[PDB]
RNA sequence: UUGACAUUGUGAAGAGACAUAGUUUC
RNA sequence: GUUCUUUGUAAAGUGCCUUCGAAGAGUCGAGUUGUUUGGGAAUGCAGCUCUAAGUGGGUGGUAAAUUCCAUCUAAAGCUAA
RNA sequence: GUUUGACCUCAAAUCAGGUAGGAGUACCCGCUGAACUUAAGCAUAUCAAUAAGCGGAGGAAAAGAAACCAACCGGGAUUGCCUUAGUAACGGCGAGUGAAGCGGCAAAAGCUCAAAUUUGAAAUCUGGUACCUUCGGUGCCCGAGUUGUAAUUUGGAGAGGG
């Protein structure tokens, strides 16, 4: 299979052909809009990797996102949040029939992120047959994106095992409001 | 030392004293084994079973042989239960 | 190393017959294969070196290797994955030059 | 400080929880029968120096455990086996009682089989207390005295020291062992 | 015409067939096992890490390639819109000398005439007013 | 307002380092 | 509880020997800034810069270097009470 | 051949069939975010990671089958209650601030991709049409797809051979 030296030569990006591929890559990026769909996966190992699969109800769409700091609005501040989720929420927006999946890194600037989002459409029968892609047909998966249950959104969360997540193991607000309610029994102990 | 953490192998250490040694043995067997103190026969006592970590030693004792199964035992527990008969055994 | 039997000292710990469960072969989770070798050695041929990677053979040819160790724990964070690197570019220069 | 009135929790519901819970096991009991509610769980011994003196009931019997009372991890779990792929077995008197468990519950239960009539029989909803969990005995209630002048104070005196000085030693012998 | 062999083989119940292998996976495992003849890759693949690797691969492998124009080319070769790659894995009696010949003539014709400049940089090439500008410069500087 | 880093690429000439075959620095 | 074709040399489980055993990258990790939990070194998140390895990698709550040890297998995903 | 086409990318149609918006919002998942107040004075902490503002769901949501807890004779997805504990620790160790593992209990359930050549046969799938026993099935056809759709394996393993 190629896909293994297609991980390996992603890895390598250093090198001078990844660097000439980068440069022609994202001019052609920066020509194109800021939303737009793709015909294809430039990194199909990636995608099948965080799910897509070559078949109808599987789309891809590339999307470019401003860097730096949030600017509050008053006449170096940092948003909790990560670009990738802003592309993915904006994506989401654009393409509200579909539900999306993953989405990777493909290339930056000084001024701008590159994204693709892998997105899978409900509503097509080959999806609504598939018995491994037929759960996000359920309604509970209506924007994940948004509610931030991407993996890009538990990462953000602090969605992980262990004494270094205490406070968002399962809910900061939820924990939060946890721990700061008196609980008083019928016989108080 | 501000901030101190009394961290050792064995936080959990609950003390018991000689006098209250024999509040170990049921009520039934207990007379039976002060009538005949053996020391073929001696009781086997299981401190950490009954929920003690140290045996201390500021009671006295009676002249019956007891074997004394403990993870701690202090010194002069360990002679007053030696000259009423009875051993230690160490346990883990 | 077998438990003693008592509370304190070296080995401490109840004694109980000790049993060798079977190898969980999750442990093998960076074990290198003949495939990933090949890939990797190839996929290396073809790309070549990364522009830090050579500053560090240049580094290693004209100066110490202690400056090229101290350059790479600069470029990479750790000081374990700087000696890793700089053994793999003292690899390499053997590799090409010697034999 | 904060606004806990906002946040206060009182348990009136106590009592219908426990009409509702008890609710809910007698449907699932109903919808279940005849197998029990609960599955077979192994003995386990407590970790930390606190707890190791007992034992409890663990999540699930091992894939050596299962193997060695001759079933598969799939049948067990079908005839309703807890499995844990995750518990590794170190010690031989908690296998060799969990593969006695076993046993015991394949001896005493009834499969019935995929096709045919079935033997009629009664429920039992509690795998756990037709299978209790036993504290192992450690000694018997009177032994002989075996004194050799043993000391056991100083035992631990000896044993703390040797700990406290095992390093120093080895860099003693590792310096004898560099001077030429 | 599978549906026709299908049919034959029910009404008995066929010989073994010799087809171009395709597909990158497929074909790149085949050259992985030694077992393609001759690769045929196409050159116009976007992205190209697909088929960037494919000579290196060849070469090391000691397998017969050919870098041909036209993924669609392939494509109407092997049944399809395009294809990145084709290979020749097994070959008939009355054919495997005019394979051999073919072989011969792509290493005489492909491999040893591009050795050496497939080893060189490419793409410098300026634009026409750029060149145009470059060579009245030069002009000027040289002769008066 | 000032400085650093990234965006950031391609040549020529003159000075350096492998010790007078071209791989880098100013 | 009756009846329909029995599916079927189709599928699955289990013993011994030998070859193997692919496991996620602008990620992990590091520096700095802002924010959050911290008595404090230091946690969690985000921006910018640098950027890995495969007998590897993460974690082991006093800071470094050396030798060990223990325990898991990230950077993809579903799931009732 | 200055022709005829195969592709790629990008368009258009009141093209065939679909889908999103808005409401509600007690509970839930994210973003964003004060001040009144209470104190101190290594220019702060508290109120508060709250009110208000914005986005997104369900009958529950979220979390979830370890890159875990531990240092024991080890435990073994997630969640909640009791507990840990008003403890260790901070503070004229006084007032007051103040954690997690372990333990008991309620409920219990486990699993799926990527990375493999099917190469003696893309074995896969949407749609249109005609019939039927119509939450679908069969035949035919236009297509998707090798820049990889099915079967087979998910680390607890597992795969090729005998
Ligand atoms: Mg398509
Ligand atoms: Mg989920
Ligand atoms: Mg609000
Ligand atoms: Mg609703
Ligand atoms: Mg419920
Ligand atoms: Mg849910
Ligand atoms: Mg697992």
């Amino acid at each position: 299979g190629a896909y293994k030296y297609l991980e390996e030569l992603q890895r390598k990006k250093q090198s001078d052909v990844l660097r000439f591929l980068q440069r022609v890559r994202v001019w052609e990026y920066r020509q194109k809009n800021v939303i737009h769909r793709a015909a294809r996966p430039t990194r199909p190992d990636k995608a099948r990797r965080l799910g897509y699969k070559a078949k109808q109800g599987f789309v891809i769409y590339r999307v470019r996102v401003r860097r730096g700091n949030r600017k509050r609005p008053v006449p170096e501040l940092k948003y909790q949040r990560s670009l990738r989720a802003t592309a993915e929420e904006r994506v989401g927006r654009r393409a509200a029939n579909l539900r999306v999946l993953n989405s990777y890194w493909v290339n930056q600037d000084s001024t701008y992120k590159y994204f693709e989002v892998i997105l899978v459409d409900p509503q097509h029968k080959a999806i609504r047959r598939d018995a491994r892609y037929n759960w996000i047909c359920d309604p509970v998966h209506k924007h994940r994106e948004a509610r931030g249950l991407t993996a890009t959104g538990k990462k953000s969360r602090g969605i992980n095992k262990g004494h270094k997540f205490n406070n968002t193991k399962a809910g900061r607000r939820k924990t939060w409001k946890r721990q700061n309610t008196l609980s008083l029994w019928r016989y108080r102990k | 030392m501000r901030y101190f953490h009394k961290q050792q192998a064995h936080f959990w250490k609950p003390v018991l004293n000689l006098d209250k040694l024999w509040t170990l043995i049921p009520e039934d067997k207990r007379d039976q084994y002060l009538k005949s103190a053996s020391k073929e026969t001696a009781p086997v006592i299981d401190t950490l079973a009954a929920g003690y970590g140290k045996i201390l030693g500021k009671g006295r004792i009676p002249n019956v042989p007891v074997i004394v199964k403990a993870r701690f035992v202090s010194k002069l527990a360990e002679e007053k239960i030696r000259a009423a008969g009875g051993v230690v055994e160490l346990i883990a | 190393t077998v438990k003693t039997g008592i509370a304190i000292g070296l080995n401490k710990g109840k004694k109980v017959t000790s049993m060798t469960p079977a190898p969980k072969i999750s442990y093998k989770k960076g074990a290198a294969s003949n495939r990933t070798k090949f890939v990797r050695s190839l996929v290396r041929e073809i790309a070549g070196l990364s522009p830090y990677e050579r500053r560090l053979i240049d580094l290693i040819r004209n100066s110490g290797e202690k400056r090229a160790r101290k350059v790479a724990k600069k470029r990479l964070g750790s000081f374990t994955r700087a000696k890793a690197k700089v053994e793999e570019m003292n690899n390499i220069i053997a590799a090409s030059r010697r034999h | 400080r904060k606004h806990w009135q906002e946040r206060v929790k009182v348990h009136f519901d106590q009592a219908g929880k426990k009409v509702s819970r008890r609710n809910a096991r007698a449907t699932r009991a109903a919808k279940i029968a005849p197998r029990p509610l609960d599955l077979l769980r192994p003995v386990v011994r407590a970790p930390t120096v606190k707890y190791n003196r007992k034992v409890r009931a663990g999540r699930g019997f091992t894939l050596a455990e299962v193997k060695a009372a001759g079933l598969t991890a799939a049948y067990a779990r079908t005839i309703g086996i807890a499995v844990d792929h995750r518990r590794q077995n170190r010690n031989q008197e908690i296998f060799d009682a969990n593969v006695q468990r076993l046993k015991e519950y394949q001896s005493k239960i009834i499969v019935f089989p995929r096709n045919g009539k079935a033997p009629e029989a009664e429920q039992v909803l509690s795998a756990a207390a037709t299978f209790p969990i036993a504290q192992p005995a450690t000694d018997v209630e009177a032994r002989a005295v075996q004194d050799n002048g043993e000391s056991a104070f100083r035992t631990l005196r000896l044993a703390r020291s040797e700990k406290k000085f095992r390093g120093i030693r080895e860099k003693r012998a590792r310096e004898k062992a560099e001077a030429e | 015409e599978k549906k026709e062999r299908l049919t034959k083989e029910a009404a008995a119940v066929s010989p073994k067939p010799y087809a171009v292998k395709y597909g990158l996976n497929h074909v790149v495992a085949l050259i992985e096992n030694k077992k393609a003849k001759l690769v045929l890759i196409a050159n116009d693949v976007d992205p190209i890490e697909l088929v960037v690797f494919l000579p290196a691969l060849c070469k090391k492998m000691g397998v017969p390639y050919a870098i041909v124009k036209g993924k669609a080319r392939l494509g109407t070769l092997v049944n399809q819109k395009t294809s990145a790659v084709a290979a020749l894995t097994e070959v008939r009696a009355e054919d495997e000398a005019a394979l051999a010949k073919l072989v011969s003539t792509i290493d005489a014709n492909f491999a040893d005439k591009y050795d050496e400049v497939k080893k060189h940089w490419g793409g410098g090439i300026l634009g026409n007013k750029a060149q145009a500008k470059m060579d009245k410069r030069a002009k000027n500087s040289d002769s008066a």
